[PDB]
């Protein structure tokens, strides 16, 4: 009665929602069969012998992300036709993937999603996990998101979205692909949360005492975050926030939909039974530069919208005492027409442990949501390495040739200056 | 004899009539299944003004219980009072507000009253004899601010003449718990001021300083709080229920408190409220009473009674005491510090007696407050407002449900009339 | 003398319920009115020749 | 003595009779093997209404059970209580009707009819007095639809004082289980008002309604919905079986209901429905039955009392009752909604109670109502029949059985007509 | 305890209508001997043997003293103080082991105070009730068993303070219309509060009139 | 509805003249018994007893509650408070079977009373009259059977603060001259409110000097 339908699309989104499935499994009952030897019937449907299939899709063109799990551990946890694998992959092209790629494939994924709504009593919104340097969740998702609002409309889209990185990078044309997604994810998503991987990286060199992390170690702090985001929907709690809650609450207006994700206690076990940490630890910790989990500093920008969300033994009269520190704080500055400020919501089940993970087993936590003016730095940056890039016209051909025009860029680079100036003109008195 | 109908809307609603329901049951005898264990003939005479007589013995609740969600219904069953409640009586939505008020006036909240309102009227034609309505939400949400709202405007439609209550949890000063908070507060106080005889403002920072203050609980949980409300609810309550040698129901505390037909906005206060380890040296004695409740820092809105002055005052009185100093007291309270009433009114406050305490105290005392300090809390929420609604933040998940800007205009002015007119008196 | 304690060592912790079931342990002993106190107080109470 | 014939028809019939028998066996204590296993002495008085006097205290029921195919009785036979029906009623045959109401009425219905009305004389004969018949079959069949058809109007002609009712199916207003059931419905209804007294409408979609919002039944078999139409079927001759204050037979709720000679279309209703977790909270007072019979949701047939205006109304009681609070209610009733009720007939209402109430309960009551809403079922069953008979969507398969296309369109005329006397009469 | 003290001043304002005494008196009575006109019946009333259980023994309780206690300002139970005026009319009704010649000296001994004072028109004054039947005692009550015992009715022109305190109170209140829309509200037009006004300043000033020497 | 007892109070105006009675009134002597002053003529009627078709079986109003009921402020046809203004002439028109001496009683005990405050100069004050009939039953009317009916009709000084609101109404719309081109469009000197105005001053200050 609660149900949120989550895509996955891309490398970036099966390998994303394999640690947030994990997670689902291990904080309930389930196990990776499925067996269990308002709670599980939000992200989990039932059959009557007694079976659990999760809500989800699967989806990416390159096979071997996505039919590895088919041989895995969890091969009889997913439906067999909910994952959904193509021939080609998009070879890092927004081209290729939203016209000649991802034409023939959406008629099943919509498809599918339908045959999964339809089971649906009460739907709350959606979930979408994707990456904008590649080819697949660049192309593929962007298609999706108006595909699906044609029949859907009103229902909540959430964005899980892999930012570029400013230093570090992976590929060449991602400024390409990263400038042409947010032509339909402004008009089409409702709320974006921006997760970096560098700074994922930061946090697991430095909060927790790792360094060399792989793919894993970064999947399963988004995954923590993921599912502390949606935690109230499934267990209750003392103030209970819903998939629509935050839509109506970090978004002042329908063009600027960018918040930043931050999880406070991350700490090993060898660290975390050294010190208490109840509400003002973990509160202090959520509004430091350090453990930004997006390589911009919101001491540059301005605080317009923090949403935190609780989690496990926790008293709201600390939460408001953590609050104060905040608040009377002059380094955290809001914007002028915010005086409110935040929002609030009290879980009760603490975080789950993971073996095989990093993280240690802690009674308590809390997660941050927090759109801030600071993110319009990123987007200057790479909207300079995009007109570096486009004014010699490198690595163009490509898309011309998969049915798209020139002009497309022309477009891409208007809109997101038009949108670096609403991000100067918001934040001025 | 006179029965009143209780309504909840939302999670405030549904927690802090849930401990009301509760300490009620506590007070009249009856235990969570339902089924009365009480002794004393007292406890069992006035039940007809909260509970309805079933077969077999036992007495079910008269409450409504709404909210657009599904999740706070199964929480509120599965509390340990929660068998005693009508599973009819269960109104709840399949998708939620998410904090507009918008959608939980005009979209949302629309669809769904058309059977709140058939509950209601099937439960109040069973009615013997209709005193008035009890309300507990919240401003700062979608369900308790929005749907409330409406179902007290179309409760005022359609019975005119009974007297509607409110026990509204006004936005805290400096936590607010939703950015989104003044743009409902004022919305709901606009609608509020035409269509109540009476409210009650409730803060919860004030709440927090009163148990920590008071009870010396360093970590209360939100059971305590709404247990420190309902405690003032059962408070207004007792002569109703309970004989008196001075009684006092709702609508004659109405008559003695409002001399004007847009001032209805009190802050209350419990009298008797100590430590465990400090309650057995302390005796409970009649000016101990009036020395506390009438405390600045006794009252549960946010804004300090010394700063204005009090139009009219009401104690209400529960236990056996005697009624020279009651008396006595409530003239010296006036005749010493005179500069904090008004004296275009000679007598402020209003006294009852009620002659049964709660359970566990020996004797007790409930504070109603009408002051001209209540203008701190608009103005507060008129500058929010206007800080937020000249930059359009927040107003496109507004008017993209059915409004428009003239709306928050007209109900801006009508809060800035409210707080002009209360300076008028200061 | 708490009736609920929500620091202590237990583990599922309710946040709806009160710490006090009721305020102070001061409940007199039978409960009645003034009235009837005070109008029950009517059913209370040589030489050698004659 | 009034005693009751009773007759089957088809599958729908076999299946509701069976459970009418078995619940008729529990209120009168009749174990399935026939004898008397009963605790008190007014079951034994008057069970001759019902059931025939074998040898040593065994009792048979006073059925014959009839259809056109014996794969139908044979699951009646093989049931709980189907030992104590008399083998020599079991009158079945060949071949089905095969949902033809031409088949089930002029061939197959017409070489069977002979065998059925020879039993009838031969339970009739039995009869010190007999008070009338009784059937049940539906009317989107084939051979219950015309094989009740021909043997009313066959055992109307030879039994003329007597009193015939039908607790008919009628179709659906939604979802249609038949494709054909236009035509039958429409040769149907057009052969009960010639010939029966007395109807009752049952609509399968209203006792769904039922049974998932008051009822709070997940998955109903059609026991569970036979066991709500014979809950209202045995409470029309409770009158004939215990005494009481105030009685009604047949006859009595004849004369008060039906007017004019075509307008006798009732839609059952029966009071006391609770939820087995509901079941506690609910008292049992005549208030609590008179607010539920009225109610739109009780009613079992798929019409809307909003949309019309009740001709008449009755209302036969079931308990240990006093005669304030039924009559005060029968007033209340006609004094708070007075335009539902028609304004040329002042006292619409009629009332009988009868003392002893069915096994388990305290209280209960049936509602017998004759309304001029049921107009749009016959609307709707007469747009769905000139929609196929227009072009002749299915008439191969009934003009070669003999029937011509005159006849559907005198079936059609004598709908429209009843659609206007209903109609002049609102 | 209130009650007590009034339902003893009542059952002696009735007594002679039950029990035998010297001088009967009837309830017509009063209004014949209390109100010189209509517009003038408010008179104050005042039991003169009110004492506790414990020190009502050590007391001579004789008619002169228990006489002389009806006219002490602080015994009265009406807050208003007789020196702000002059009294009009008295009606003492004595009960009890009570004779009449110390009545009549006692009541002589009250004539010759010039702290209290009579209005001219009236050279009377006084109205004698004498009952035979003693106070009786409640259990578990607060008055004493005593012998004899007075109350006065008393109808004096110092209650026009009291008048004029409750009439200044109006005009403090009904200056800005407070309260007055659950008034009007309710069958009732506005114009009511000024009769009433009109009324009682009629009767402030008819009390300042009689007063004139 | 309206005007039916409207029509009521004007037959009971020629009621003196069309049967007999006590006291007969003449359309001429009313028109001296009434106006005092060559400027002064706006009475105000008043027809006390008016009940609905169900309350007549239960209570039959005598003489000294219907006089009463001719003198309460929530009976008379013009919203002005009768208290802010001193009677000067009033006429009662006594219908159906009245004695005449309850009417002299009735007229003491109106006369004792400070309600009903007269000017000095008008002693006298009141002019009575009494007929044989009482008022016909119409068809379909709402008016109940009354025996015995009065219709009141009197002078009063109140009726001044009820126009001294249509003066500021003139004014409030005369400061920058609304619709008078409807006005003197059609034939009229855009002076001509002016000396209505003027003449309306005149009329308040008349009555005010036969206030005091
Ligand atoms: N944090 C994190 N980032 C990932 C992960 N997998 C891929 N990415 C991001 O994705 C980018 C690479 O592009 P992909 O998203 O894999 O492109 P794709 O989904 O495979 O689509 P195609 O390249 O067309 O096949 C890298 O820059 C990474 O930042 C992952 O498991 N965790
Ligand atoms: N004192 C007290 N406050 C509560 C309780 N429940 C909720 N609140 C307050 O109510 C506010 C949130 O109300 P909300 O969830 O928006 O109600 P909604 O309209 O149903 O969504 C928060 O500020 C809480 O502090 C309670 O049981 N006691
Ligand atoms: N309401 C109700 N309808 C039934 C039941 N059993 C059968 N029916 C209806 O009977 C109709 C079909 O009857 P059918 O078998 O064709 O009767 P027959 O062929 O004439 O014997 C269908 O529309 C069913 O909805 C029952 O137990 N309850
Ligand atoms: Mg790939």
């Amino acid at each position: 009665m609660r149900e949120c339908i989550s895509i996955h699309v891309g490398q970036a989104g099966v390998q994303i929602g394999n640690a947030c499935w994990e997670l689902y499994c291990l904080e309930h009952g389930i196990q990776p069969d499925g067996q269990m030897p308002d709670s599980f019937n939000t992200f989990f449907s039932e059959t009557g012998a007694g079976k659990h299939v999760p809500r989800a899709v699967f989806v990416d063109l390159e096979p071997t992300v996505v039919d590895e799990v088919r041989t895995g551990t969890y091969r009889q946890l997913f439906h067999p036709e909910q994952l959904i694998t193509g021939k080609e992959d998009a070879a890092n092209n927004y081209a290729r993937g939203h016209y000649t790629i991802g034409k023939e494939i959406v008629d099943l994924v919509l498809d599918r999603i339908r045959k999964l709504a339809d089971l649906c009593t009460g739907l709350q919104g959606f979930l979408i996990f994707h990456s904008f340097g590649g080819g697949t969740g660049s192309g593929f998702a962007s298609l999706l998101m108006e595909r699906l609002s044609v029949d859907y409309g009103k229902k909540s889209k959430l964005e899980f979205a892999i930012y570029p990185a400013p230093q570090v990078s992976t590929a060449v044309v991602e400024p390409y692909n990263s400038i042409l997604t947010t032509h339909t994810t402004l008009e089409h998503s409702d709320c974006a949360f921006m997760v970096d991987n560098e700074a994922i990286y930061d946090i697991c060199r430095r909060n927790l005492d790792i360094e060399r992390p792989t793919y894993t170690n970064l999947n399963r702090l988004i995954g923590q975050i993921v599912s502390s985001i949606t935690a109230s929907l499934r267990f209750d709690g003392a103030l209970n926030v819903d998939l629509t809650e935050f839509q109506t609450n970090l978004v002042p207006y329908p063009r600027i939909h960018f918040p930043l994700a931050t999880y406070a206690p991350v700490i090993s076990a060898e660290k975390a039974y050294h010190e208490q940490l109840s509400v003002a630890e973990i509160t202090n910790a959520c509004f430091e530069p350090a453990n930004q989990m997006v390589k911009c500093d919101p001491r540059h920008g301005k605080y317009m919208a923090c949403c935190m969300l609780y989690r496990g033994d926790v008293v709201p009269k600390d939460v408001n005492a953590a609050i104060a520190t905040i608040k009377t704080k002059r380094t955290i500055q809001f914007v002028d027409w915010c005086p409110t400020g935040f929002k609030v919501g009290i879980n009760y089940q603490p975080p789950t442990v993971v073996p095989g993970g990093d993280l240690a087993k802690v009674q308590r936590a809390v997660c941050m949501l927090s759109n801030t003016t600071a993110i319009a730095e990123a987007w200057a940056r790479l909207d300079h390495k995009l007109d570096l890039m486009y004014a010699k016209r490198a690595f163009v051909h490509w898309y011309v040739g998969e049915g798209m025009e020139e002009g497309e860029f022309s477009e891409a680079r208007e809109d997101l200056a038009a949108l670096e100036k609403d991000y100067e003109e918001v934040g001025v008195d | 004899m006179r029965e009143i109908v209780h309504l909840q809307a939302g999670q405030c609603g549904n927690q802090i009539g849930a401990k009301f329901w509760e300490v009620i049951s506590d007070e009249h005898g009856i235990d969570p299944t339902g089924t009365y264990h009480g002794d004393s003939d007292l406890q069992l005479e006035r039940i007809n003004v909260y509970y309805n007589e079933a077969t077999g013995g036992k007495y079910v609740p008269r409450a409504v219980l709404v909210d657009l969600e599904p999740g706070t219904m199964d929480s509120v069953r599965s509390g340990p009072f929660g068998q005693i409640f009508r599973p009819d009586n269960f109104v709840f939505g399949q998708s939620g507000a998410g904090n507009n008020w918008a959608k939980g006036h005009y979209t949302e909240g629309a669809e769904l009253v058309d059977s709140v309102l058939d509950v209601v009227r099937k439960e109040a034609e069973s009615c013997d004899c209709l005193q008035g309505f009890q309300l507990t939400h919240s401003l700062g949400g979608g369900t308790g601010s929005g749907m409330g709202t409406l179902l007290i405007s179309k409760i005022r439609e359609e019975y005119p003449d009974r007297i509607m209550n409110t026990f509204s949890v006004v936005p805290s000063p400096k936590v607010s718990d939703t950015v989104v908070e003044p743009y409902n507060a004022t919305l709901s106080v606009h609608q509020l001021v035409e269509n109540t005889d009476e409210t009650y403002c409730i803060d919860n920072e004030a709440l927090y300083d009163i148990c920590f203050r008071t009870l010396k609980l360093t970590t209360p949980t939100y059971g305590d709080l709404n247990h420190l409300v309902s405690a003032t609810m059962s408070g207004v309550t007792t002569c109703l229920r309970f004989p008196g040698q001075l009684n006092a129901d709702l609508r004659k505390l109405a008559v003695n408190m409002v001399p004007f037909p847009r001032l209805h906005f009190f802050m209350p206060g419990f009298a008797p409220l100590t430590s465990r380890g400090s309650q057995q040296y302390r005796a409970l004695t009649v000016p101990e009473l009036t020395q506390q409740m009438f405390d600045a820092k006794n009252m549960m809105a946010a804004c300090d009674p010394r700063h204005g002055r009090y139009l009219t005052v009401a104690a209400v009185f529960r236990g056996r005491m005697s009624m020279k100093e009651v008396d006595e007291q409530m003239l010296n309270v006036q005749n010493k510090n005179s500069s904090y009433f008004v004296e275009w009114i000679p007598n402020n406050v209003k006294t009852a007696v009620c002659d049964i305490p709660p359970r566990g105290l020996k004797m007790s005392a409930t504070f109603i407050g009408n002051s001209t300090a209540i203008q701190e809390l608009f103005k507060r929420i008129s500058e929010q407002f206007t800080a937020m609604f000249r930059r359009k933040a927040f107003l496109h998940w507004y008017t993209g449900e059915g409004m428009d800007e003239m709306e928050f205009t007209e109900a801006e002015s009508n809060m800035n009339d409210l707080v002009s007119e209360y300076q008028q008196y200061q | 003398p708490k009736d609920y304690d929500i620091e202590g060592p237990e583990e599922v912790k309710k946040l709806c319920n009160s710490t006090y079931r009721r305020l102070g342990t001061s409940e007199p002993p039978v409960w009645i009115s003034e009235t009837r106190e005070k109008m029950a107080q009517v059913c209370l109470n040589k030489a050698l020749l004659n």
